[PDB]
Parts: C-alpha cells; structure tokens; sequence
RNA sequence: AAUAUUUAUGU
RNA sequence: AACAAAAAGGAUUAGAUACCCCAGUAGUCUUUGCAGACAAUUAUGAAUGCCAUAGGUUAGAUUUUUAAUUUAGUCUAUAAA
C-alpha cells in the first residue's frame, strides 16, 4: 500500500506525513484484550520518585525505601528486582549515563552526536568496556561475571566526580562531521504515538474538560486510534485529581 | 451470562445488624446464589435464555415438563434476592396508608405478623412466605398471604409452578383429603388440556409480591441453629426477620388505590 | 467483450484533469468538484492481480509442472480429523440443537481446556471433547485414543446428571403441587393423528377411483 | 505463525460444524427409491438454533437469512443446512425438528441403553470402564479384545466379495513383512518363557529362523493362529471360540448419543399412590398390521415390532387417528448397522389408568371415587 | 446412469401449457354408446342405461375453470441461476 | 453481550474483527460462483465456500471510512444505496447520521446521466456555511440543474450495476461491499465482505455512517470559527458573476 | 402418436 | 435371397423425361488387379511454448475410496482477449 501513495511535489513534510500515518492506522487489529500497562500506575509514579535526582547514590537511597515493606507505594517487588539489576552493572557507566541524561535534555540533535563521538572514544581506552564486553559476548558467561575497575559504587566515596572526565574532547580525537548541517532541540513530527502526559497537560490547560469528556477529546481526536483510551486514562489516574468534582480535572503538583 | 449483583445497602460487607451475622450473609448470598448462578448459566449457555432474565426464565420455563431443572434456579435465584432487597439496616416506621390497609384486611397490624411466621413454621420445610396484592376486575385492592414451597413462584405467569401446599400430608381419605386430592387432579387435568380455571386479567396483574421471607434452611441454621428448647431455630429467625422489614418500600410496590 | 468498460478507478485521474484548465481559453478555471480535495490522498488500491494464494497444507513436493497455483486452498486443521471420528460414534449428538450464531465473537477469550470440558459462554457439545481431547494430546502428550478415551468418559458423567435432573425435577414438583402442561410424547401423537386421518382420506378417495375405473375397464356396453 | 484473523475462524462457531456424516449403512445389493427419500435412521446433519429476537429476521449464523415463511411460527426452531451456498445461490436448508424432536421423545422414556445378548434378562450398560475402552497396547490379549467396541479392521461376513478383494490386495498383502515382525516380538517371548523359571529355581527380536519354525507348526491347528492374525489387523472376534459377534461390531459407539443414562433400576414415586412397581407407560401406534407378514408400532417416533401378544391382527378403517395402544418400554439397544431396536412389552391394565389420571382423560377417577 | 444436464442457455425458461387440459369426460361415455351400437343393435335395449349415461352428460353443467398455475413465474426467476444462463 | 437491533440503535465507530466474524462478514459464496479476480481477499475454503480474510475487509472499511469522512468534511453530497428486502432500515438510519441521501428501491435508469428529466420538478435550496437556508438564489433554483451525489455508497453492488456504470460514466467515487463472485473493477474502494448477510450490512453501514456523522460535526465546528472547509461549486459560482452583472447596469442606468 | 391427391405464370 | 441405375409397363398431370406404383438388368457381396477423383469437413494443415474459471462426460491413478484430488481425451457456457 505504501508504494502507491503518490505525494503531490508541493506538498509539505507535514501533510506527506499526514498520509502515511492514516495509512498505517487502517492495518491496526486492536492491542490485546488481557496486556495491561506494564510501566503504570504505582511502577510508573515510582520511576518518577527514585529517579528524579542527579546522583546514583540518592537513586539507590530512594529504591531501598520503596523495596522495605511498609512503603506506601507498593512496589516492593519491583524495586527490589530493580536494585539487583543496579547492583550488578558498571558503576562507572550509571555515573556516566545519568550525567548526559540531564544535560542531554540542554543538547541539540547534532551537537548530541558529536559530543557521544568524543565519549565513546574514551569509553575504548576505559578498562569496564574491554572487561565487559570480553567477559559477557566473547566468553558468554565463561570465567565468571564480568569484574568492573570499582567492584561497586560504595567504594566511589561521595565527593569524587568520576563522571567529568567523559565529558572533555579531546585534541587527538577530530571532531565527528555530520553528512549535513541540519539540527533541532526538540524532535520535529513525534506526535504521531499515543498521547503522553506533555499532550495530556496542554489540552487541559486550554479547555475545562471533564474526567471522561476529556478522554472522549482525544479519541475522536486520534480518529480512534488503538489504545488512546487506556494510556489517556492512565495519565489522568497519576497526574490528574478531582479539582472541581465530576467537571475539572487539574494535575496534581499544584 | 448471568452474575451475581450487589445487595442493597452493602450488606455483603457488615450484614444487618441484629437479624444476619456478616459471614451469615456471605453464605446466604455470595456463596449461594453465585453457586445457583453457576448452575444456572450452564444450563441456558447455549439456549434462548442465555441473555433473558431471571424472570423472564420463571415465566417461560414454568409449564414445559423438560425444563423444570431450569425453573428451580432462576425462581430460586429470584426469590431469595427478593427477599433480600425488601431489608433495611434500621427498622422503618410502617407508613399510615399501608398501616390502615393491613387491619382492613387482617384485624391488626401483629395479627398478620403471626400468620405469616405460624405459616413459616406450620409448613416445615423450605420454601418462601409471600404477602401478595390480589385484586380482581371488580373487586377492590385486598392482601392476602400465601406459601410457596422449595422454589414456588407467586406470579400467576408461573401458576403452573406455584406449590403451595404439600401432596404427601394434605391428600387422604378424610374430607378435606378428597377435597384436596380432586383439585390436584383438576388442576394437572386442566393445566394439561390448557384449560384454565380461574380468568386471570392481561400482563399477570392480579398478584404482585410485595414481601417474602426465606425459610430455606440455609439462610438460618447457622446464625441462629437448629433451635433445641426453644431457643433460636427457625422461629427466632422468622421473628427477628419482622423487625427489619422496609416497611416503606413494601407500601410503595403495593400501589394501594387512594381511598382516604 | 461484451461487458462495458468501468473506469470507476480513475475518477479522480480524469475529474482532476477537467478541472486543471478551462475550456473558454484565458479564463481561470471554476471550482472542482467537492470530493476531488476529500480523497485527494486517498488512491484506490490495486485490483485484479491474482498474488500467490496462502498454503493451508504443504503443496504436493513432487510435481514438476503444477497448476492451479493462483487457487485458494481448502483450510484443514488437526480438529477435523477429531470431529468427524467423535460425531461418527455419537451420530444422534447432532440432533441436540447447537448455535452457530456468534454474539460478539470474544467466546475463544474465556476458553481454558486445561481445567476440563465445562467452559464459559460455550454449551457442553461434541466440540468441547475435540478440544479437550486435542489439549491432552498435546500438552500431556497423550495417544489420539488414550485422550479419546479421558475426555469421553467425562463427557458422559456430565450428560447422565442433565438427563437425571429432568425425571427428578418434574417427580418432586409435583409432589408439592406442580402441574406441568403437554409433553413432547403426548403432543407428537396428537400430530401424527391429523396427518393420518388425512390420509385415510387420500386413500379412501384413491380407493375409489381405482374400484370406479375397473367397472368403467370392464365392457358392460350391452346387458343382456 | 498464524494470522489474527486466521486464529478467531479457527474457533469459529461455523468452523465447529463437523463433516456430514455418512448415512446408515444400508444394503448394497438391493433396489433403493430414486427421488423420494424418507427420514433417516441416525442425523447425518447438525441441527441449528436462534434466539426468537434473531429468528424474527430470519437471522441463523449462516450466510444469508432464511426466509420467515418456512422457519416462524413453530415452537421448536430447528433447521438443517445440507449447504451453505448451493450454485443456486441459496442455502439448500430444511427442517430439522424430525430428528431433533425424535431426541428429546426418546429421552422422555428414561431409558438407559443395554449390550445385546443373545436369548435371566441380565442388562448391563454400555458406559463401563470394562467395555467402553478405544485404547490399547501390544500386552493386550484376546480374552480382553472381547471387550472393545471400537476396531480398526473390517467385519468379514459384512464385507460384499468385491469389498473382500480390495481390503486382500490393498491392507493384508502389503502387511507381510510387517507381520513377519509382530512375530518376532513373540518369539523373543517363546524363547525367554523357557526362563520362566530360570532365575526362581528377553533377546532382539530378529531371527528369521524362528518365525519360519512357528507358523509350519500352526498349519494343523488353525485356530490358534486366526486369533494371532485378528490382533495384527484388528479384526472383531466372529467365531465364538462373545461379545455379539454374530451380527458384527457397532459401527457407532453403543449409546449414539441419543442416551447417556446407566440404569432404569429407579421407582418413579407417584405423588399419591407412592412408589410404583413399573415405569410409566407410552401410548405407540400401530403400523403394518399383522394380516408382508408381521406386526409394527411406532414407539416415540421409532418403529419398533409390536408386543409378543386384536387391533394389530388387522386393519381397521373405523378407529379414529389410527389404532393406538398402551405399551412401556422394556429394553433399547443399537443394532450393529445404527439403528435403535426396542425390546417393546405390553404393559399393564391399572398402570395405564393411573397415567390417565394425572392427564385427566381417565374417565373414572381412581382416588376418592373408587370404592374397592 | 448420468444425472441431468444442466440446460443450456435459453431465451426464456418455461412450460408450454401450464394447466393440465382436461379431456371432456363425455366423449369418453360417447365412445362407450358407440361400442353397444356395434356390438349388438342401433335400436335395441341393452343401450338404454349407456345412452341415458351420454344423455346425463349433456344435461349437466360444465365445470369452471381451474385457477391458472404459477410455474412460469417461478421458472423464470430461478432460470440464470438453475441454467448456464439467458441468451440474447 | 448482543441485541438483533445494535447495529442502528448505536452503530459502532470501527469494526474489530469479532465484530466483522461475528456478523458474518467473512462467509463468501460457494467456490464455484466465484470472480477469479478478486482472489486477492479469499483467506481460504471451508463449508464449500470462499472465506474472506477478516483482516482484509478490516482495513478496506477503515479507508472507506475515512472517504465518507473528508468528502461529508468537505459539503460532500453522499448518497447510501441499499436495495433489498430488508436493508431499508439500515440505509436509513445511516443517511440521517451523515446527513446524506438514501435509496432502498430499484435505481431508475438515468438518474445521472439524464437527471434533466427525471429530476427536474424535484426542489432544492440554497444553503451556507452553518447549512441555513439562503434568501436570493429564487431565480437561481429554477435554471439550475439537478444534483448529483458526490459519493455513492452501495450495499449490494452485484444487484444494481446500471447506478455504478453511471456514476463512472459521471465521475462520481463509489463504495461498495464487494462479494466472492461481484465484479471489483465497478467501484473505486472495495470493502470486500458478505452482502448477503442482513447483520454484516448493517455493520458495515453503520461505520460508514459514523464517519459521515463525524465529518459533518468538523464542518460545522469550523464554520462556527469563520473556516469554511469548502468553495462555492461551479455553478453556482457562475450565477455569481451574472448576477453583479445585472447589477452593473443598476449602477450604469 | 408415423399421417401424405393436385397449386404453373407475373415487360 | 434382398435392394436397385438402366430398359420397359401402370398412374398422376395441361404435358411428366420425373416425384408415387407392379416388376426389373447392371451393380451392391467373394477373390485378384486397375482406377485415385469426394461437402475425402472441424468449410479450420501438422507441431511446439504459453493464458482465467465453471458444469458435464470418457479411460485410469491416488486418498480419511462415503467423497474429494489428479493425468491424458472429448463436449457445452463464460472471463481477459
Ligand atoms: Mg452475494
Ligand atoms: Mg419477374
Ligand atoms: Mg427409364
Ligand atoms: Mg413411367
Ligand atoms: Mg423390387
Ligand atoms: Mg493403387
Ligand atoms: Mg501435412
Ligand atoms: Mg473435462
Ligand atoms: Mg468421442
Ligand atoms: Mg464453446
């Protein structure tokens, strides 16, 4: 089907776009009756309480009281799985990840590219990638897990910044030069997935919809897209509470 | 497929409180007619009753000989939800309309109260005490009781189902047993040719159950026991029952004529 | 050749065509149609091209020069070979009336043959022993006859306690006072009276037209 | 692998319709009518069903709906549906309540189903772990292949000659070497039975020395070796040296589906009287009177021969609706070609009054009137 | 033994006489008169009871005629789908 | 979990496939009275008949819907044909949701090409944005010639071949259901199911009619706004010019 | 149901 | 033996060689040669590759041989053409 869409030349990117996407909404034969959200609700609000900070040391801090019983969010079977699976990763690549994370969302697209060319450089030279990646592909499990430079995080002590020095380019390494000069700090067409709660917030600022009028909003908005009902509906069930009973509905962090 | 539907004023949850214990309840209802319904729904999965309701089943399967099984659980089902949307967790006050219409019809208001839990006990065995509105085309609104046994129904619809009176202790040789003997057999002799005996005006308007009380034992051996010396049993049952009746829905479903 | 030429697949082809200039020469074109911006970006999609139809069975290996290759095939699966070895043994389970008539079709959503042949929104048929039967074929890795045997045996149990509650139900009704109308007995019999003595009818009057027929055979053209 | 919309036809309810079955054997070498067809002995058909809200459209789950004249206005609504689009553009239907009645009349008589056994009338059901047995295993003997029902070779005497030939040349032939082999599996038995005691004081199967050595020394005795050739090509037991064998195996399975009860030991209370001493009686009708000898009566839709006993000795045009008699069921069995043969009895004389009554037309009431 | 053909295409499927004619059944009691008269005599007495026959004949009325028969309507709609279909 | 009457009570705005098999949308006919063809839509055979695939009239339905849609989006005149015994309450019920025109009766011969005739003393009017009648177009209503549907939505394309000929002869879109033995090249978007089947009818119309109902809503909530989604049509437009025309010589004399 | 006479011409 | 050009006779007819009739020779048949012309036709040379379906039918094969697949012929009705 998509070989016969034939596009006018003075269309614009946008409705070129605008065609496809109706296009793959015809094939679509429902989601499942039975899958459910999986990161939503209680796990989904836990992710936003235990990693919201810029240290892995608070992160680990805040899991530790989610996984001990008697936590209010209930989640204990997630965060303990969760710590088990920190506790046995590089700490010097959490420390690295989470770095860029928090000043990736101040990078543009272009500028985000150049400046992973410099940091994987140094991740070659690092002692973790070599050790990784040797004992967990090539032996596949043989000789035993893999053993990081610092055995775990603990031993990184509060103060040491570990997490600078993969952010420094380097002479010797040429700046990485893109096939073009094309660049932007926000995504241009990524509104065609379902409603997340930037889409959610926005249209409840504009209007006064309703608990259930304003699901109705964006379903016929979606022209019935599959699955618009539920994740809407989930987004109003953690950041959204009864302002003006049955007929405002405004988020939760005042 | 037919489900089980909450109870009035969330019984299921605290129970009333000085006539059916919470677990009592819970075996009563949630155990009982979910285990009914279950029966029920395998026998109409496949049929024309897999999307009618309880009644509609009690009317249409009440004279087929092949479907009595089926009958059993949906009056069964019926009559015992019936008996539970007409209690309230605090006794009502009997309104004054229905109050002059009950000594109409039987002296007083407690004279009543003995008969229906005398029949209850007289019967001895499981069945329901109804407390229906008969009014035939002339005659005024008048009350009346009647006693239908295992899974009787009151409706005249089911007439054919209403077991209301024993065959084995009320059909012998003595006067009222012959009496008693030709009309059971000039009922099934009618009933079978299609012949009825007594006119019964369109849409079954003749009798409407206002008030049941379920004397299955189920419902009573366990709160209140078998009964040994006097104690408990089913006449305390019966007579704790009467505290707790919504005396004010049973006058709005009697639709007693203005008269006053 | 006889049939006319639909050219229903380029409407818009030709309709846009007609709008993209004037036939008064130096004027601007007049509006287009409504519909010609409405499915502007909305083809019709291609038509007779017969593709390579779908394999419900492994095609047969050896032929060298095979036809029918543009022919759907029949669709076959393990159950067939069940149902008709059940139905063959049980022919008159066919005369229990079952509905084919779907009410939203979700009915498979509810179908766990792991806990046994009663299952939600489905009645107890031949179908249920095929499927029960297949499960413990599979999963517990069971012989086409040994999970013929399980599952029929249970189906049996199930069917004798419909048929017993009938004969109990209608006893102790009417021990309490429960009459019930007409049986199928009586009323098959009344049935089979009216279409007989119809017949006895037809018969008396062929009768008599075959008696009548041999007088008027017979020459009795002169009585003497 | 397979498609959503592939995965719900497959539970489908049309797709459940199981495969016409074929007809009730009959005799292959006799005339048979051309265009008139009566009902059959078994359904061949399934029967279908609606809601009375569906049947009002003539909707029924088919292809098409059915027209309102030919399927409204019954009680019972049963159709047939031979196919689902004919090349007339139609769905060739047709009623279905002349076996699906004939079901439910016949399950009114409450009557289990017997083995037959030749003439102490000692009736034992057919749903027995026992006897109702399809599956087996090599350790299987003769003595327990009596009691199957289910066997996957022929019945000789009921195979036409030609039919002999084909089964010969197309199922025994081509079965030799295999068969040299299932002896050999019981050589290995003959050698290692002499260490039946060996040890209190097997080998691999292949010696082709040995399976010569045994058949040669069954040629005088042939007996025992027919019931080493029925295991090896499932062959029901013919000579008695038991289980019916004279008529041949069930080509159904014993019950058919038209009954799953056990036993009739039961005493139907009567609400008044109280227990009875037998089952209540049936109302049959006379057919073929008995003056094409011999006598017929239909028994629940069945055609039963009548009682070993008049209206039966001729015909009567006087009787109104037909000569109809009283008569209870004794015993019902499957004949070996499908059929329901009833073992009917001329019932009593009380019993049937004591029927009447409950339905009225008893004209003299036995309760309260009867004064001895 | 073959089935039945399927018929050919034909320009209009149909019976050329629906109603069945009925054969005047006083011709038939005429021929009977005609036998006595050979047999024995034009003027004799054993023809008094065929010849008053023939005489009762034509004293009574002609029956009505039978209502007409539907079955070329019906033939013409099932003709394209029974047939390989209509010509011309 | 399924009531006869459904389907025109509160028609569905999209057909999963439970709903397209429960309504017996898949049946085809027998194998024999098939349109080799359109073979690309059988699934397989079962029962002697051609079963087509769900999925395939899925996503032809889903586009059909969303030509009912942007035409009635547009000030589309559609026009929803069903000629049957008992499709008359179908098409009805989905005509008043889109605010279109219905047919539940034989297709008169010439309706389009020849409208002049048989159309001619049939009324219209003149309507605008917000779909008002329009005070001025008198003389416009007696020269004018009649209408014809921009979108013609057929439920038995088999039957009437004579409206699908014209309509192409006209260039006017076409929908329709498309069965095992119907010709597809006779309409632009195929949906290809049972139109035998009364209850896949009804669903399938149904959509259609929703999306209509759909569509209309947009126009009228754009038109509240000053936006309207549609120009003024050929003819009308020329009646436009010609009247400020007359006008000049008002000024002039 | 297997009947059977003869009938040329026309700027 | 029978049939039957020719020859001959009897009728029909305005005339009748003729069509119809009573009869009847070559010839049809056997054997051995000559002769080579036919609406010797499917008004269509033989052969090879290739193109979508349907309902019959002929001789086989396979199969859960009931009924469905399948090879080689033949005949109706159609699609694209
Ligand atoms: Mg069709
Ligand atoms: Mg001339
Ligand atoms: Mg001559
Ligand atoms: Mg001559
Ligand atoms: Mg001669
Ligand atoms: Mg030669
Ligand atoms: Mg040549
Ligand atoms: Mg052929
Ligand atoms: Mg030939
Ligand atoms: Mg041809």
């Amino acid at each position: 089907r998509l070989a016969e869409l034939t596009p006018r030349d003075y269309w614009t990117i946008e409705q070129r776009l605008s065609v496809i996407n109706d296009t793959i909404e015809e094939f679509s034969t429902g989601v499942p009756y039975d899958e459910n959200i999986e990161i939503g609700g209680k796990i989904r609000l836990a992710i936003d309480r235990c990693f919201k900070y810029d240290k892995i040391d608070e992160i680990i801090a805040a899991l530790k009281e989610e996984a001990a019983e008697g936590a209010k969010g209930g989640v204990q079977s997630w965060a303990k799985n969760t710590l088990e699976e920190l506790t046995q990763r590089s700490p010097t690549s959490l420390h690295v990840t989470l770095r860029q994370m928090r000043l990736g969302k101040s990078w543009g697209i272009a500028h985000t590219f150049k400046r992973e060319h410099q940091m994987a450089a140094k991740f070659m030279k690092s002692h973790d990638f070599n050790e990784g990646v040797t004992a967990l592909l090539i032996d596949k499990g043989a000789n035993g897990p893999a053993k990081w430079k610092p055995a775990s995080l603990d031993e990184i002590p509060p103060g040491a910044n570990i997490s600078e020095d993969y952010f420094r380019n380097d002479p010797e390494v040429p700046v990485l030069e893109l096939l073009n000069d094309r660049s932007y700090m926000q995504y241009p067409y990524n509104k065609f997935g379902l409603p997340n709660d930037y889409d959610v917030k926005e249209a409840i600022e504009k209007g006064n919809f309703t608990r259930e009028k304003l699901i109705d909003h964006f379903v016929e908005t979606r022209r019935g897209k599959q699955g618009v009902r539920e994740a809407v509906s989930d987004v109003l069930d953690r950041m959204a509470v009864r302002s003006k009973g049955t007929e405002h509905v405004q988020w939760k962090k005042e | 497929q037919h489900y089980l539907m909450p109870l009035r004023d969330n019984f299921e949850q605290e129970g009333i409180r000085n006539f059916l214990s919470p677990g009592s309840v819970n075996m009563a209802y949630t155990e009982y007619q979910t285990f009914i319904l279950e029966k029920l729904n395998a026998l109409v999965v496949g049929t024309d009753f897999e999307q009618k309701d309880t009644k509609s089943i009690v009317l249409a399967t009440a004279r087929d000989p092949e479907l009595a099984h089926v009958f059993n659980h949906a009056s069964m089902a019926h009559n015992n939800h019936f008996f539970f949307d007409h209690l309230s967790p605090v006794p009502v006050k009997m309104g004054d309309k229905l109050f002059y219409h009950i000594n109409e019809n039987f002296g007083s208001v407690d004279t009543l109260r003995d008969e229906m839990i005398g029949t209850a006990v007289s019967m001895f065995g499981p069945g329901f005490v109804w407390l229906v509105r008969t009014q035939l085309p002339g005659q005024p609104v008048a009350l009346r009781v009647m006693a239908t046994y295992l899974a009787g129904s009151p409706y005249p619809g089911a007439h054919w189902r209403r077991q209301e009176m024993d065959a084995q202790t009320s059909i012998g040789s003595s006067p009222q047993g012959l009496s008693n003997g030709q009309r059971f057999f000039e009922r099934s002799a009618a009933g079978f040719k299609g012949n009825k005996l007594e006119p019964t005006a369109p849409g079954g308007t003749d009798l409407i159950p206002i008030l049941c009380l379920n004397t299955w034992e189920y419902a009573w051996l366990r709160e209140y026991g078998t009964g040994v010396g006097g104690m408990g049993g089913k006449l305390a049952y019966a007579q704790s029952w009467w505290n707790m009746i919504d005396w004010a829905k049973v006058e709005e479903e009697a639709r007693l004529e203005t008269r006053i | 050749g006889k049939g006319r030429i639909f050219q229903a697949a380029k409407v818009y082809q030709r309709a846009s065509e007609a709008a993209a200039t004037n036939i008064v020469s130096g004027l601007p074109p007049r509006n287009p149609p409504l519909w010609l911006k409405a499915i502007e970006s909305i083809p019709p999609a291609e038509i007779n091209t017969r593709p390579y139809p779908i394999q419900h069975s492994p095609p047969n290996p050896r032929a060298r020069k095979p036809r029918n290759l543009f022919r759907p095939t029949k669709i076959v699966y393990p159950e067939d070979e069940l149902r008709r070895d059940f139905y063959r043994d049980h022919p008159w389970e066919l005369a229990r009336p079952r509905m084919i008539i779907e009410l939203d079709g979700k009915d498979a959503r509810f179908l766990d043959w792991s806990k046994g042949l009663r299952q939600r929104g489905i009645p107890l048929s031949g179908e249920s022993v095929v499927q029960r039967q297949l499960w413990l074929m599979e999963n517990q890795g069971m012989t086409k006859q040994e999970a013929y045997d399980k599952a029929r045996h249970e189906f049996y149990k199930l069917r004798q306690l419909e048929q017993m509650e009938r004969r109990i139900a209608v006893e102790e009704a009417r021990m309490v006072g429960g009459y019930f109308g007409k049986d199928l007995l009586t009323v098959g019999m009344e049935l089979e009276n009216k279409t007989y003595e119809s017949w006895k009818k037809w018969a008396t009057t062929e009768i008599a037209r075959q008696e009548s027929a041999r007088a008027s055979m017979y020459t009795n053209v002169v009585d003497n | 692998g397979v498609s959503p919309g592939g995965a719900l036809l497959r539970t489908s309810r049309m797709f459940s319709l199981p495969p016409v079955i074929p007809p009730p054997p009959g005799n292959k070498l006799q005339m048979i009518s051309e265009r008139a067809s009566a009902t059959e002995a078994y359904p061949t058909h399934q029967v279908l069903t609606t809601f009375e809200s569906s049947r009002s459209r003539g909707d029924w789950g088919l292809k098409r709906p059915l027209p309102l004249k030919s399927t409204t206005g019954t009680t019972y609504p049963m159709v047939k549906v031979k196919e689902m689009d004919s090349l007339e553009q139609i769905t060739d239907f047709t009623s279905g309540t002349q076996h699906g009645l004939t079901l439910k009349k016949f399950q009114a008589l409450n009557i289990p189903i017997s083995t037959p056994s030749e003439i102490r009338p000692v009736q034992r059901s057919v749903f027995e772990a026992d006897t109702d047995v399809t599956a087996f295993s090599p350790d299987e003997q003769i003595q327990e292949a009596e009691k199957r029902w289910k066997f996957s070779g022929p019945w000789l005497a009921g195979m036409t000659p030609g039919e002999f030939k084909e089964y010969l040349a197309k199922t025994v032939r081509p079965k030799r070497a295999e068969f040299r082999k299932f002896i050999q599996k019981k050589i290995a038995a003959q050698k290692t039975e002499a260490a039946n005691r060996e040890l209190q004081e097997k080998p691999e199967s292949i010696t082709d020395d040995e399976v010569t050595e045994y058949l040669r020394r069954l040629r005088n005795d042939n007996q025992v070796l027919y019931d080493l050739v029925g295991q090896f090509l499932d062959l029901a037991p013919l000579k008695p040296p038991s289980p019916y064998g004279g008529r041949g195996p069930p080509i159904t399975h014993p019950s058919a589906g038209i009954s799953y009860l056990r036993t009739a030991a039961y005493l139907n209370n009567h609400p008044i009287y109280g227990p009875q001493k037998s089952h209540p009686p049936v109302q049959a009708r006379v057919l073929k009177p008995r003056r094409g000898n011999d006598a017929k009566i239909g028994v629940a839709g069945f055609v039963a021969d009548g009682p070993l006993g008049s209206v039966m000795d001729k015909f009567d045009p006087s009787i109104e609706g037909g000569a109809k008699l009283w008569v209870n069921v004794d015993k019902a069995t499957v004949d070996s070609t499908g059929r329901v043969q009833l073992t009917v009895s001329d019932a009593k004389a009380t019993d049937v009054l004591i029927a009447k009554e409950l339905i009225g037309d008893a004209r003299e009431p036995i309760f309260g009137s009867a004064p001895k | 033994p073959n089935k039945p053909i399927r018929l050919p295409p034909l320009k209009q499927l149909r019976v050329r006489q629906a109603n069945k004619a009925e054969e005047n059944p006083c011709i038939a009691v005429m021929s009977s008169v005609l036998a006595c008269w050979a047999s024995a005599g034009y003027n004799s007495a054993g023809c008094a009871t065929v010849e008053n026959a023939l005489r009762a004949c034509m004293d009574a009325p002609k029956p009505a005629p039978k209502p007409n028969n539907t079955i070329n309507y019906h033939l013409s709609r099932f003709q394209e789908r029974l047939t390989q279909g209509k010509s011309k | 979990r399924y009531i006869p009457e459904q389907y025109l009570r509160n028609p569905p705005s999209d057909a999963s496939l439970e709903d397209l098999m429960a309504a017996q949308a898949h049946m085809g006919h027998n194998t024999s009275l098939w349109n080799p063809a359109n073979a690309r839509y059988i699934y397989g055979v079962r029962q002697g008949i051609h079963i087509i695939s769900l999925e395939t009239t899925a996503t032809h339905l889903r586009r059909a819907a969303r030509v009912v849609e942007e035409v009635a989006y547009r000030g589309g005149l559609i026009l929803f044909v069903g000629t049957r015994p008992g499709q008359r309450p179908i098409v009805v019920r989905a005509a008043e949701l889109a605010k279109a025109c219905h047919l539940f009766t034989k297709w008169r011969p010439g309706t389009i090409t020849n409208r002049e005739q048989l159309l001619g003393g049939v009324p219209l009017t003149v309507v605008d944005e917000l779909d008002r009648p329009l005070s001025g177009f008198e003389d416009h209503l007696h020269d004018r010639r009649p209408l014809a549907p921009d979108l013609v939505v057929c439920l038995n394309p088999k039957e009437n071949m004579t409206l699908l000929y014209e309509c192409s002869l006209a260039k006017i879109p076409t929908i329709g259901i498309i069965d095992t033995n119907t010709n597809p090249s006779w309409v632009t978007y195929q949906i290809p199911a049972n139109d035998d089947s009364l209850r896949a009818t009804a669903l399938i119309s149904g959509v259609l009619g929703r999306a209509g109902e759909r569509g209309q809503k947009r126009r009228l909530e754009a038109a509240q706004r000053g936006v309207v989604t549609w120009k003024t049509p050929a003819d009308v437009q020329g009646y436009f010019e010609l009247a400020s025309a007359r006008a000049a010589d008002a000024r002039r004399r």
